């Protein structure tokens, strides 16, 4: 329940839904290159 | 056996479970209660119930064996003045003695007259509408009139102004029954 | 001894001025004292064993002995060989000794059971009680009309003939002594329960059905009715019999409902098979299918209720609806077809009893499309009249 | 590469041509941190799901249960041979179990000098019965299904996956919990000795005495298939002259597959009931998978009674043709034969329709399987991905990269996942009075305190009421406490994890003091608040 | 010196309930005397046991009759007499289990002492004035001896 | 088939052949009906407590 409950929040913890998609963690600011080392890389390195 | 009125003193010392305790019929020998003989009274009241009832639960080949031995039980336990223990003799008094237990007890219980009158009397007066018996269940409706004489009529509380749906479907698969018996 | 005589008398009296619906109730708490010491029991049977010598009351009296014997056979007495020698069958050493050792195995043996039917069989045959006992016959029921256990059939013949002996021949005591006896019902007796026994040893559906007519026509006998019964009672009682089903066990429910016409005293054991058979919940099935298993059940508790037996049905309605709440819509199909059944005149009782039941739980529910007849208003006007 | 069968259970790993690969750091520094981190007896167990996850590989484990059996008596020369093979060994021999007429020793014995450290634990078997616990023959146990090992003393019970493998509270578990991680790989390995020296000696076969039954279950076989075959084409015949009537919820297509599937289950459940019962106990099939080391009771089934039905798509077996499984088939039936059900058992053999149908389902098993190990590896990548940068501050929070707090502590406990454990509580479900009975300690009942208190610890409860008040205040409060439990499990369950097994510890506080708790109490409840 | 319990006991029954292990059996037994109910575990493959049987029993605490209490190694070089000399049947293990007829109110009437000896068990059920000398966790013998 | 002298046959859907008759031939040629036998130790020279499977089949290395 630990890791269970740990990855719930983690999910919810932005005040709305997060799915694990580049559409959700390319909108968190979470670090450019966070977000080319996700799937795309060009496209959010070329925008940061 | 050696100390014998101290061992059965120490086997029926159980006080807790006032039935015949089990495998007192196979601990039970000819010799060790020829013991008990003459050892009989030392013991205690509830041992001497106990193993009253133990020899009543002997099989009938050793009774017929040393018929007796229960003969002097019987007189030692109708010598005693334990009610209870006299109860016992007096049930027991003719279990070697014919194989059936003693139903003449009318003998020395006034107890046992007044209980017998005012019970024969209680019965005699509400006899009406005698209950059942299982063995009268058991047994067809031709014995239940020899033996229990007219069966009890149902009463009826109510009009059945229609045949049930259950013995019309009952009636139904009857005839279903005659069409696959006819295949 | 003197308080335990005035006690018993007391309980005696209570049962007997009460009767059976006494008998479902107070003979616990009479079975607990005269159940707890075995010389207290030999005392009170000793008694009541002089009581059934006397003719008036003998058969109530013998019916009280034989549910005080069974409660002592489930609380852990030995007492049958007792209760032999307060019989005429101790008159008899070999057949005593045979008896009781048979009793105290509580199965059957072949070789003890061709003892017993050669000395029956004769010219000279014993007091037919010792045949008449009836956990003699419990056993005999239990290794007969099993579902399984195949007995080896050797001496079936000698098996059926004891079965017919006992359930069929009758004798007139003269002074103690038996001069005229009957014996033209035990073939027709061996017949049918030789039918059923072929009947539980092949245990297959269409044939089963087509030789059901017959087994009806053999269920116009009670020992065979009951028989029937407890093989009917063991087949469902099986667990995951419920895996086929065209009208929610219509075979078996049948030969509930013509066993419950034939005979009426085998309603009390009817009734607890289909108590039994409702209070069991059964898993792995469609909460419909469930939904419409208990409706069928109470479609053959309604055949009883018609049959007659409808003081302890409503009663079951009653304590059913106060503890373990079932469904309501149970509720509402039991009593609209027990409205459809029952027509004036009505008795205050039946009626006492149907009452709370009736004016409680959504009446504005129960009626859907009734229209023509009018149930619970012309129950609201009887019962007006009545009280 | 040489290594062992314990460090393949979690690698996966199962020797049919799987190479591994092989890093050696190169700084001193690198070499230390992974020596004192990612070392196995220092990761015995996972934090997931708290268990350990060595385990005892299959071999061995079906090895040391013929070894734990009860009726084991070794001879004075293997006993020999066998007490070199513990590391951890003292140096002295045991007493032998029987001394006379000859001197031989015991498995439990020998198991008892293998485990090191004082534990107390009970176990179940996997074929312990349940009725048996109910009734009488609780602590003396016939069948010897009850594992107990008391003070580094295995007592009784025979050992199995249970009690020995990655189950929660295993012995191991709880060994790597008590005593030194090293300890426990000693442990680990002086059971791989003794238990691989002991099957040598033994010797453990599989053969067609073992997996072929007798004639008269077979008999039973063919009268239980030939019952279920009649009656299911007695359901077809109704269907087809349509006396079937349809369960509401369903149509009648749906309804008469239930009821095909239905029939089916039971009868197989039946067979399997009626091989299981006459496996004739002698079975090597039976000795292993009692071990719990590989196969299933169902495994025994297909290879001995029968296959059974095969579903494709969680349904029979589809009219691939025009409305027919097969053209070796007539059209239009519904025969369980036709549609997918195997009369046969792997013994007997199939006919090459139930093998096409058995091919259907092993297909189906495979290509689920690969479809599974892509599609998990895809989700596990980006769940990494994902949450790469969630690590727990200095300050017992969770923060990201970004430095925002998500867990004030880390899972709402700051408790380590390794070390919390299952545990039961009895404040939760049972009712008011025997709360009160099990937790009040009533102070009136003089006869209760002398047997339970000494005479001092009696005349001073009774004398300082203070101290009765502390305990009333006491009971209030977890009065209050069940009413908090109460309300946060709704559910009537009292299965908890915890970080300490506190029922345990009792047992062990009471195996090394040596209580004897038949003497009374030498404590005061004021001391015990 | 050293006998915790001794008594005369027979074999009436063994293993009723089924026939599991095959060179180990369990017996019943009810002592002549006492009421102890006791249930063995016996090797029949090297001391064959029939139904019926009349055999003799103590358990003791050290072999010898000197009262030593030797710590309980086996050391087959010892010459020190003991009652093992005589006897035809030595048995040894831990007593684990200890339990009473007791209430909170009342004691221990009927006493049962659990022995596992290593991997044999034996129940005691008996009388609490005889079975006082049993405490938990001690080495115990079984000393069985058969009579004719 | 060894013991025969005969190469076996093992067509899949013969359905004549079957391990009862296997077994009639083993006993036959007076060997174990269920094939098992009695193997010795090469170390200690003792017998294995078990019976031991034991016979020839056709391997391949990759
Ligand atoms: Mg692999």
């Amino acid at each position: 329940y630990r890791h269970l409950a740990l990855l719930c929040d983690t999910m919810t913890c932005r005040g709305h839904l997060m799915a694990i998609t580049r559409h959700g963690v390319n909108r968190q600011d979470t670090g450019p290159l966070m977000k080319c080392s996700f799937e795309e890389t060009v496209d959010v390195l070329m925008e940061a | 056996e050696s100390d014998t009125g101290l061992w059965l003193h120490n086997k029926l010392g159980a006080t807790d479970e006032l039935w015949a305790p089990p495998s007192i019929a196979s601990l039970l020998t000819a010799a060790v209660i020829d013991n008990i003989r003459l050892c009989f009274h030392g013991l205690s009241s509830a041992v001497k119930l106990k193993l009253l009832l133990g020899t009543l639960h002997l099989p009938r080949r050793t009774v017929d064996e040393m018929k007796g031995a229960l003969m002097e039980i019987i007189q030692l336990a109708s010598l005693d003045s334990d009610p209870w223990v006299l109860m016992v003799a007096d049930i027991l008094k003719s279990f070697p003695d014919t194989g059936s237990l003693n139903l003449e007890l009318e003998e020395q219980n006034p107890n046992v007259q007044d209980i017998l009158g005012e019970l024969r009397e209680k019965v005699g007066e509400c006899e009406a509408s005698a209950m059942l018996p299982l063995e009268c269940q058991y047994l067809n409706k031709n014995a239940l009139t020899t033996l229990a004489g007219p069966l009890t009529p149902p009463v009826k509380h109510f009009q059945l102004k229609r045949k049930p749906k259950s013995a019309t479907l009952r009636a139904e698969l009857l005839q279903k029954s005659t069409e696959t018996a006819q295949q | 001894l003197e308080v335990f005589s005035r006690v018993l008398r007391t309980s005696l009296a209570t049962i007997l001025d009460g009767g059976e619906e006494n008998l479902e109730k107070n003979l616990p708490e009479f079975a607990k004292m005269v159940c707890h010491g075995e010389h207290t029991y030999l005392f009170a049977q000793a008694m009541m064993s002089v009581l059934a010598q006397e003719e008036q009351g003998g058969s109530a009296v013998r019916r009280i002995a034989q549910e005080v014997q069974r409660f002592a056979q489930e609380k852990g007495h030995d007492a049958s060989q007792i209760t032999l020698a307060l019989g005429t069958a101790a008159s008899y050493p070999r057949a005593c000794q045979a008896l009781g050792a048979m009793l105290s195995k509580g199965a059957l043996n072949p070789a003890d059971i061709t003892v017993l039917f050669k000395m029956f069989t004769s010219m000279d045959p014993p007091p037919v009680e010792l045949i008449r006992v009836p956990a003699f016959l419990d056993l005999f029921m239990q290794s007969l009309f099993k579902p399984g256990a195949r007995i080896n059939q050797d001496h079936k013949h000698k098996y059926i003939h004891i079965l017919a002996y006992a359930a069929s021949v009758v004798e007139t005591w003269k002074k103690n002594k038996r001069v005229s006896i009957n014996k033209d019902e035990l073939k027709s007796t061996s017949k049918a329960v030789e039918t059923v026994h072929n009947l539980c040893c092949n245990e297959n559906a269409s044939e089963l059905v087509a030789e059901l007519s017959t087994l009806y026509q053999c269920i116009r006998f009670p020992v065979v009715a009951m028989g029937v019964l407890k093989w009917v009672d063991w087949t469902v009682s099986e667990p995951r019999y419920f895996q086929l089903q065209t009208d929610h066990t219509p075979v078996h429910l049948a030969l509930l409902d013509e066993i419950s016409t034939c005979h009426q005293l085998l309603h009390p054991q009817v009734l607890q098979l289909l108590v039994k058979l409702f209070e069991t919940e059964h898993s792995q099935l469609d909460v419909m299918e469930q939904l419409e298993l208990k409706k069928t059940l109470l479609d053959r508790m309604v055949h009883l209720l018609s049959r007659g037996y409808v003081l302890p049905v409503v009663s079951y309605i009653r304590k059913c609806l106060e503890k373990l709440d079932t469904d309501i819509s149970l509720i509402r199909y039991f009593v609209t077809e027990v409205l459809d059944v029952i027509a004036p005149p009505y008795t205050s009782d039946f009626v006492q009893l149907f009452l709370p039941i009736l004016e409680n739980d959504s009446i504005a529910g129960t009626i859907k499309t009734e229209g023509e007849h009018d149930p619970v208003t012309e129950f609201i006007a009887h019962c007006k009249s009545n009280f | 590469f040489r290594l062992n069968l314990s460090v393949t259970t979690p690698y996966n790993a199962d020797f049919d041509g799987d190479e591994m690969n092989l890093h050696l750091p190169q700084s001193l520094e690198t070499r230390a941190e992974i020596q004192e981190l990612a070392m196995v007896p220092r990761m015995i167990v996972t934090p997931q799901s708290n268990r350990p996850v060595m385990g005892i590989v299959q071999d061995t484990l079906t090895a040391v249960r013929k070894f734990t059996k009860r009726d084991v008596f070794l001879e004075r020369g293997e006993v020999m041979n066998l007490l070199m093979f513990l590391s951890t060994w003292d140096g002295k021999v045991p007493q032998p179990a029987i001394l006379k007429p000859r001197p031989l020793w015991t498995g439990k014995q020998i198991f008892s000098l293998i485990i090191p450290g004082h534990i107390n634990c009970i176990r179940t078997h996997s074929t312990h019965p349940d009725d048996e616990d109910s009734g009488p023959y609780k602590h003396i146990s016939p069948g010897d299904t009850k594992v107990v090992v008391e003070n580094g003393e295995l007592i009784m019970g025979i050992l199995c996956k249970k009690s020995l493998g990655t189950s929660a509270g295993s012995l191991v578990h709880i060994s790597y919990l008590e005593m030194g991680h090293d300890i426990t790989r000693l442990f680990y390995s002086n059971i791989q000795t003794v238990i691989n020296n002991w099957l040598l000696i033994e010797g453990h076969t599989i053969g067609i005495g073992d997996s072929i039954a007798d004639s008269k279950t077979y008999q039973d076989i063919q009268n239980t298939i030939k019952k279920a075959k009649q009656d299911v084409i007695e359901v077809i015949e109704k269907a087809h002259n349509n006396e079937l009537e349809p369960t509401p919820g369903n149509t009648l297509r749906q309804t008469f597959e239930n009821q095909v599937n239905r029939i089916l289950n039971d009868a197989r459940d039946k067979t399997g009931s009626s091989a299981q019962k006459s496996l004739s106990e002698y079975n090597n099939f039976k000795s292993m998978v009692v071990s719990g080391a590989k196969g299933s009771k169902i495994n025994i089934s297909q290879v001995i009674a029968v296959v059974g039905q095969q579903n494709v798509e969680g349904k029979r077996i589809p009219f691939g043709f025009k409305h027919r499984t097969l053209p070796h088939f007539i059209k239009d039936d519904y025969g369980p034969e036709s549609r997918g059900f195997v009369e046969n058992s792997y013994l007997a053999g199939l006919t090459p329709t139930e093998f096409f149908f058995h091919a259907m389902g092993g297909r189906e098993g495979l290509i689920d399987t690969a479809v599974k190990t892509a599609e998990t590896g895809y989700i596990q990548r980006r769940l990494i991905k994902s949450m790469e940068s969630v690590m727990v501050k200095y300050d017992a929070t969770v923060r990201n990269s970004i430095n925002q707090v998500v867990q004030l502590r880390y899972g709402e406990d700051g408790l380590a996942g390794e070390s919390v454990e299952f545990q039961n509580l009895a404040t939760l479900k049972p009712s008011n009075k025997a709360f009160e009975k099990k937790f009040r300690f009533d102070y009136t009942n003089e006869r209760a305190l002398r047997r339970t208190l000494q005479e001092d610890l009696v005349k001073d409860v009774l004398s300082n009421a203070h101290i009765q008040n502390e305990l009333e205040r006491e009971f209030e409060r977890m009065r209050e406490d069940r009413e908090v439990l109460r309300v946060i499990f709704p559910t009537g369950d009292s299965k908890v994890v915890l970080p300490c097994n506190l029922l345990r510890m009792i047992w062990n506080a009471q195996k090394i003091f040596h209580i004897n708790p038949r003497l009374p109490s030498d404590l005061h409840p004021i001391k015990v608040v | 010196a050293g006998i915790l319990f001794e008594d005369i006991f027979d074999v009436k029954d063994i293993d009723p309930e089924g026939k599991k292990f095959d060179r180990v059996s369990r017996l019943h037994c009810e002592s002549e005397s006492f009421k102890m109910d006791l249930i063995l575990d016996v090797n029949i493959q090297i001391y064959p046991v029939d139904l019926g049987d009349k055999f003799r029993l103590v358990i003791a605490s050290t072999l010898y009759e000197d009262g030593t209490l030797d710590d309980g190694e086996y050391n087959p070089t010892d010459d020190r007499p003991s009652r093992a000399d005589q006897f035809e049947y030595v048995m040894y293990g831990k007593v684990y289990r200890i339990e009473g007829d007791e209430t909170s109110t009342e004691a221990a009437t009927r006493l049962s002492a659990y022995v596992s000896y290593g991997g044999l068990l034996m129940r005691l059920q008996g009388d609490a004035n005889n079975l006082h000398g049993f405490e938990v966790d001690s080495r115990v013998y079984l000393l069985m001896k058969k009579l004719a | 088939s060894a013991n025969k002298g005969e190469i076996g046959d093992a067509t899949p859907f013969n359905d004549a052949v079957n391990v009862q008759k296997i077994s009639n031939l083993l006993s036959d040629y007076g060997y174990h009906l269920r094939g098992n036998e009695v193997l010795y130790n090469g170390f200690t020279g003792r017998k294995i407590t078990s019976q031991i499977f034991i016979g020839p089949t056709y391997y391949q290395r990759l």
